[PDB]
């Protein structure tokens, strides 16, 4: 058992002639203590005075009105007890007449009205009370003090900013209503000059809504775009929801529609020159929440190069190409630039593929080309790719060598000696003599000599005078180019080039000159001509002098005849030139 | 979102003047002006309910009638379907707070210019100096006043000096009682304000005034036992403003009420006669049961600001008839 304890003392206070004055006596004990309202010792009782007593078995509350000045005017005081104890607690009133309102006392200017919010919604009551200095706002429901103390909770206290001028504002709010809200609410309003109360307003408590509010949600969500550098496009947003929400466009932060008039509903963009690429907000705003949506609204100018410019076939005249096209976005096509490796040359150009593999033909064998590739679509030319270098294998020559010329050395060694065919195509590797002493046997047992790209060689043990035939071809990595032919030389003394400049014109009916260039060779015994009518004509031979020019004579009219030159020295023939024929005046 | 519910400054107007409601939540309850709230990046919007609770639709201006300049709705004119709450909302987006402010659109009362029960009220004195004013016009501000006189253009005798906004009767007469309705050119339109004057007597200096019973004159109440008792106290108040008469009785140093338990009682004060300002008052004491017991002295107590005057009368019993 315990004796009783308070855990609220009555505060005295100050109150106003014909008004209200409440105070307050709640206490606690073992067994429940009981509580009585004393004047002067005395259990006052009078129908000007009213007691309400809390639900909860704790205290009372004494309740004036109206008030009375000054015969309320008294020391009351407040005694809990019960038969383990006796507790009390002293308290003074002080009523007052309005003939003598104090500057700067509380006046209620506007006070809480009837409000009927349903129960699970925030009800929020309001109240105006001014004074000098600031008054307090306090609350009662059925004539009992609510106190919120923990200020956080399904019931909170709203308070005004005073700026210096206004009326104090002052509310009560309560989250999620429930039934045992329902009842008589007053507001008091308290200074160091006194107290004044408002006038009583009911609240009420309804089940449920008809329907609730509706929060803003999109109709018409702000679609992305692509556009060219300075187009138009209509971009429309549309908000709905109860109540419909406002639609202003923004561009992140900035609003876009000016504030002093701000459309409903229904916005409609309309777009003039992007240049640069932009980020388009679209927001809607209720009472129930702030609702967003973005569009982009971005301007292409070109595809990206493409990647991966790679050979995957090749051939001595064309490339297959592969790349990846490189691009997120929709190309319509490729062009392939190209022009060989160094060139400062214009790169040519192959409009409309519209894959992302291509062979390159038409081109030359074993040539070299330079290439990049650029992606077009409908608004122009991109950079290029990488650029990449290849060189056209060719896979062997496809010409014989060229100038095969062969002159004497030593009476058991001959010089051969060449030069690089027109077609080498590929790093020559070498070159190849089939020289040997029998020229009637099969290829693969004539003897075997090689070159790797010296232009020259020499040929030994050959024995004198016996017949020695040979060939010569060059070769690249790959394999194998054309055999040329001339030679089956008999092995003596050396001997002299053929002449260049070779030509031959008829001077007259019967007779025709022959001009012709002597090489270095001074020591020279005389040249060979070889002239038959025509041909199917006899090999005869003429003995002409070793000077620049010579005259031929006795021949038929109008006819052709063969000749064919071959330079002789006085210790052996030479070569002989290219196949000229001449007409007959 | 923070409701404020109906804000306390209420806007009432007659159908066919200009109005301009501002947002009251700048002028009183929040911290910041209009400029502001828009630099910090929020929105104002306005909702309009018919009353409670009609749900608000976002109304739908124009920019000539009701348009909506920086902090405000202004129209012009005011229609009578313009009636209605006008809900004022600001917003970040964790953040929303709304109030209610209150417009009614009126018509003039059959016959007249202003509407009878849209006027303010005043009160003036004889031979004393009343300054009426013209109130509420600021959002309109030197122009031409045309004070009226119930709705009629009239000819202002010499004590009347109007200066701007005002106008001052340097000594109060008892035609000064009536309608004064101004009159002010704006808009272009025509608002009025009108404010009815009621005129009373100086302010009394005197104590008031006992009848029955006289302050001198010790009077007798003749009464048997078991009957009941009627004494009614009568007296007169001179004006003393809104101040309500104090008259009251006492038993020795025993006030009344404390004394009674339902048998000795004070009634309510009737008024008996009231004229500009003064009143003649009346204020009875109720004795059900006479004991022995009440009988005697009963003083009826008169007082205002200027002192406290009682009388006395007496409470007894008629012997045996003439018989002596
Ligand atoms: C103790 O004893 C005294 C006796 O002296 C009682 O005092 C009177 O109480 C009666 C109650 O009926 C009052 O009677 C009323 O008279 C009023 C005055 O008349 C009006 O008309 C004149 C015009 O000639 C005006 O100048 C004047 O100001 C008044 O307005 C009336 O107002 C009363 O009400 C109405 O009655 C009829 C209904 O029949 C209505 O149709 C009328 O419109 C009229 O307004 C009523 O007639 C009387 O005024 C009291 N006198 C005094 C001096 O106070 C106490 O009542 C009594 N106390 C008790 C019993 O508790
Ligand atoms: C000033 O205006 C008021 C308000 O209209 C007038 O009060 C009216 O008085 C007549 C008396 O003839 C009554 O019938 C009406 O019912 C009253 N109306 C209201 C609204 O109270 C008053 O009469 C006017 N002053 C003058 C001198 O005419
Ligand atoms: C906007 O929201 C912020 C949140 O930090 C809040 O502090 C502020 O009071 C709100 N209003 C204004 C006008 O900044
Ligand atoms: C309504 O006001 C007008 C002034 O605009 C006035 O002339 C008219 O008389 C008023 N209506 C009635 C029925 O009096």
């Amino acid at each position: 058992e315990t004796p009783p304890r308070f855990t609220r003392t009555p505060v005295d206070q100050t109150g106003v002639s014909g008004g209200v004055a409440s105070f307050i006596c709640q206490a606690t004990g073992d067994p429940r203590p009981k509580i009585v309202w004393n004047k002067k010792g005395k259990k006052v009782s009078n129908q000007r005075f009213e007691v309400i007593e809390f639900d909860d078995g704790s205290g009372s509350v004494l309740r004036i009105q109206p008030l009375r000045t000054p015969r309320d005017e008294a020391i009351y005081e407040c005694v809990a007890s019960n038969n383990v104890g006796e507790i009390s607690v002293s308290t003074r009133l002080t009523v007052l007449r309005e003939d003598q309102i104090p500057r700067g006392f509380p006046t209620i200017d506007m006070g809480p009205q009837l409000k009927v919010v349903e129960r699970t919604r925030t009800a929020t009551m309001l109240c105006a009370a001014s004074g000098n200095p600031d008054p307090e706002i306090t609350w009662f429901k059925d004539f009992l003090p609510v106190d919120t103390s923990n200020n956080n909770g399904r019931i909170k206290q709203l308070r005004s900013e005073s700026i210096g001028g206004t009326p104090i504002r002052g509310a009560l709010q309560i989250e999620q209503s429930e039934e045992s809200d329902q009842g008589k609410y007053e507001c008091v309003a308290t200074n160091s000059a006194g107290t004044r109360y408002s006038a009583p307003a009911n609240l009420y408590v309804r089940e449920l809504r008809e329907v609730r509010r509706v929060p803003p949600r999109f109709s018409i969500p702000p679609t992305n775009h692509e556009i060219m550098p300075g187009g138009s496009v209509n971009i429309t947003c549309v908000a709905v929801g109860s109540p419909m929400p406002y639609v202003k466009w923004m561009l992140g932060a900035e609003d876009l529609t000016p504030e002093d008039d701000m459309p409903i509903g229904r916005n409609v963009l309309e777009l003039n020159d992007v240049r640069q690429s932009a980020n388009y907000t679209c927001v809607a705003m209720s009472t129930l929440g702030v609702i967003e949506a973005i569009a982009q609204i971005t301007v292409k100018a070109l595809p990206k190069p493409p990647g991966t410019p790679v050979v995957t076939e090749s051939t001595a005249t064309s490339i297959t190409l592969t790349w990846d096209s490189g691009n997120p976005e929709p190309v319509s096509y490729y062009i392939i630039q190209h022009k060989p490796k160094n060139s400062e040359e214009p790169y040519k150009e192959i409009d409309g593929i519209a894959t992302t593999r291509y062979s390159v033909a038409g081109l030359s064998p074993y040539s070299d080309y330079e290439f990049r590739v650029v992606a077009v679509n409908n608004i122009g030319r991109g950079p290029a790719s990488e650029p990449v270098l290849t060189q056209t294998s060719e896979q062997a020559p496809s010409s014989a060598p060229r100038d095969v010329q062969a002159r004497m050395l030593s009476s058991t060694t001959i010089l051969v000696q060449w030069k690089e065919p027109e077609e080498p195509n590929g790093q020559i590797q070498g070159y190849r003599v089939y020289y040997t002493m029998d020229p009637t046997q099969h290829v693969n047992n004539w003897m075997k000599h090689n070159v790797a790209d010296s232009q020259i060689t020499t040929i030994g043990n050959l024995v004198p005078q016996k017949t020695y035939s040979v060939k010569v071809l060059a070769f690249t990595s790959i394999g194998d180019g054309p055999l040329s032919s001339d030679i089956q030389v008999i092995t003596q003394t050396g001997v002299p080039g053929q002449p260049l400049n070779f030509k031959a014109e008829p001077e007259s009916e019967t007779s025709i000159l022959l001009s012709w260039t002597p090489p270095r060779s001074d020591t020279i015994a005389s040249y060979e001509l070889v002239y038959r009518d025509g041909d199917q004509g006899e090999e005869q031979r003429i003995t002409i002098e070793p000077g620049t020019s010579y005259r031929l004579q006795g021949l038929k009219p109008n006819s052709l005849y063969y000749f064919r030159l071959s330079a002789r020295s006085p210790q052996g023939l030479g070569a002989s030139t290219a196949e000229i024929s001449a007409r007959t005046m | 979102c923070t409701d404020w519910s109906v804000d306390i400054k209420k806007y009432q107007v007659l159908v066919g003047e200009p109005v301009r409601i501002k947002c009251a939540l700048f002028y009183g309850y929040i911290r910041t002006n209009y400029s502001l709230a828009q630099s910090a990046g929020l929105s104002l919007m306005w909702y309009k309910s018919s009353g409670p609770g009609d749900f608000e639709e976002p109304i739908a201006f124009d920019g000539s009638r009701m348009s909506k300049e920086e902090d405000s709705i202004w129209f012009r004119p005011t229609l009578l379907q313009d009636s209605g709450l006008y809900a004022c909302v600001i917003r970040n987006s964790t953040y929303c707070m709304k109030v209610s402010i209150s417009l009614t659109v009126g018509e003039n009362d059959t016959g007249l210019c202003y509407n009878s029960k849209m006027k303010y009220f005043e009160k003036a004195e004889l031979s004393k100096s009343k300054e009426i004013s013209c109130r509420d016009i600021e959002d309109f501000l030197e122009p031409e006043i045309l004070w009226y006189k119930e709705c009629r253009t009239k000819a202002w005798r010499p004590s009347i000096v109007f200066k701007r906004d005002t106008l001052l009767i340097k000594e109060v007469k008892e035609d000064d009682i009536g309608n004064y309705t101004c009159e002010l050119k704006y808009g272009g339109f025509v608002v009025r304000r009108t404010t009815e004057l009621t005129v009373t007597a100086p302010l009394t200096d005197k104590p008031p005034k006992l009848l029955y019973p006289m302050e001198s004159k010790l009077t007798v109440q003749e009464t048997q036992l078991g009957g009941s008792a009627n004494l009614t106290c009568r007296a007169f108040f001179g004006y003393s403003g809104d101040v309500s008469p104090l008259i009251y009785w006492m038993k020795g140093e025993k006030f009344i009420e404390d004394l009674d338990e339902n048998r000795v009682w004070e009634s309510d004060i009737r008024i008996l006669k009231e004229h500009l300002g003064e009143q003649e008052v009346s204020i009875s004491l109720i004795v059900d049961s006479v004991e022995e017991g009440d009988l005697g002295n009963y003083s009826c107590y008169v007082e205002n600001g200027n002192g406290r005057r009682h009388a006395s009368v007496l409470l007894h019993k008629r012997k045996h008839h003439h018989h002596h």
